RNA sequence: GAAACUGCGAAUGGCUCAUUAAAUCAGUUAUCGUUUAUUUGAUAGUUCCUUUACUACAUGGUAUAACUGUGGUAAUUCUAGA
RNA sequence: AUUCAUAAUAACUUUUCGAAUCGCAUGGCCUUGUGCUGGCGAUGGUUCAUUCAAAUUUCUGCCCUAUCAACUUUCGAUGGUA
RNA sequence: GAAUGUUACCGCAAUAGUAAUUGAACUUAGUACGAGAGGAACAGUUCAUUCGGAUAAUUGGUUUUUGCGGCUGUCUGAUCA
RNA sequence: UGUACAACGGGGUAUUGUAAGCAGUAGAGUAGCCUUGUUGUUACGAUCUGCUGAGAUUAAGCCUUUGUUGUCUGAUUUGU
């Protein structure tokens, strides 16, 4: 057996207590008493009635239900494998920032090769 | 129901089908983004804490 | 307790960076470490022959 | 070179004549009364902000798709989470 | 024919644009450094003009009915000021 | 309600009255019967009609709870009441 | 002369719908001031908000009470 909720006041409806109103649009309203039924028929708005859950929600009365949420502050904590990286050797290469003068060493051989190719092309044009 | 659980650190994920309704009653009346400890739903998930990201209803 | 399908496993990040400064912060190298050699490659074997097909570097 | 992001296009065309009797329309005027992607041709030396270390300018940053994988539903060019 | 174009002063803007783009050729100068210069295009972009148009607009012009002779103006009808 | 010794409690029961009523659906069964068309019944179950005796948990009605609020007009100088 | 009775009070349950008073950088706006401005303040102003699901009422045929204050020998009649 269910405990339905009043469609005007938010009260709890126990079995055999109150009424139910089916409107022509096939909507079902549930009333715990002739008070809320009558105010419904008098077509009042529950956000203006001061004893209703909807009013109390709208005006923040008994508002200790939900307070707030935090903000995320943390690292990834996972250098996961890049699927062509071999994460152990990838870290071994990440620690290979020092001894970067081999970069200039290779740039020197690349400079030698580019200049020799330039000379070769200039000679082949002739 | 079912849980699509995902561990982003290792980057993996798995399904777990669930019964024992008074275990999954913990999730009820919670929002998306909220946190839950897993022992109340299953002690296989003991000491874990999950965060709800989404879901799909029946239909 | 480690769940059989989530923490037991770890799956790889399917692609690596393409942008230069993204690489440089990925390995924490420098303004000058010449990213072209710190490139992730993926050796495939279409048959017995193999090749790596390293992507590009944009910017 | 599939996919997908991006840019364009999809406002053209084709069909029909229900409406509509100074309305549409015809020919003739006007915009010294305004919009105009595209084309076509021209056209930005001036922007370091207490602008004497405040700066990367041989060039800055973050997402996110397609992709991988886990799924939901009877169903649709449906779609979530990672 | 203009309070047009355009220009100049005063400041205003939550501040627009003023290229972090792409391809081919790769050449010339040396104090030989990955030094300095440098071609042919694509794409994008402010404004102006142009074009493709759009929008509105002037004049004259339309079938049968008086067994429809008065209509419009309440709340827009005609005009004026803002 | 006098009188029966008083007074009180528990009772018997002569006499008198008397109350329950009707139907539908399902099943029996598309069975029995019948050439076919058509088409039952008993038992059972669930409900209903008319009547009657109570009751007021719920719903509804009633409101001098003149209980709470609201509104008009005037009177108490205004306010509060 | 006692798990006595009553009147009050308290508590609960119910009904209504958020009291009065105070305060407000709330408020359609309006008038006046000058320290002449840089919310400037003063006054008028239905109403709104907060103290306030508050206040009021609650047994007259509601419930309950470790409370307070009181009451508890008047008259008549009756005999196998
Ligand atoms: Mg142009």
């Amino acid at each position: 057996m269910k405990v339905e909720i009043d469609s005007f006041s938010g009260a709890k409806i126990y079995p055999g207590r109150g009424t139910l109103f089916v409107r022509g649009d096939s909507k079902i309203f549930r009333f715990q008493n002739s008070k809320s039924a009558s105010l419904f028929k008098q077509r009042k708005n529950p956000r203006r009635i001061a004893w209703t859950v909807l009013f109390r929600k709208h005006h923040k009365k008994g508002i200790t239900e939900e307070v707030a949420k935090k903000r995320s502050r943390k690292t990834v904590k996972a250098q996961r494998p890049i699927t062509g990286a071999s994460l152990d050797l990838i870290k071994e290469r990440r620690s290979l920032k020092p001894e970067v003068r081999k970069a200039q060493r290779e740039e020197k051989q690349k400079a030698d090769k580019e200049k020799k190719k330039a000379a070769k092309a200039a000679r082949k044009a002739e | 129901m079912k849980l699509n659980i995902s561990y982003p650190v290792n980057g993996s994920q798995k399904t777990f089908e669930i019964d024992d309704e008074h275990r999954i009653r913990v999730f009820f009346d919670k929002r998306i983004g909220q946190e839950v400890d897993g022992e109340a739903v299953g002690d296989e998930f003991k000491g874990y804490v999950f965060k709800i990201s989404g879901g799909n209803d029946k239909q | 307790q480690e769940l059989e399908g989530l923490t037991d496993t770890t799956v790889p990040k399917r692609l690596g960076p393409k942008r230069a400064n993204n690489i440089r912060k990925f390995f924490g190298l420098s303004k000058e470490d010449d990213v072209r050699d710190f490139v992730i490659r993926r050796e495939v074997t279409k048959g017995e022959k193999t090749y790596t097909k390293a992507p590009k570097i944009q910017r």
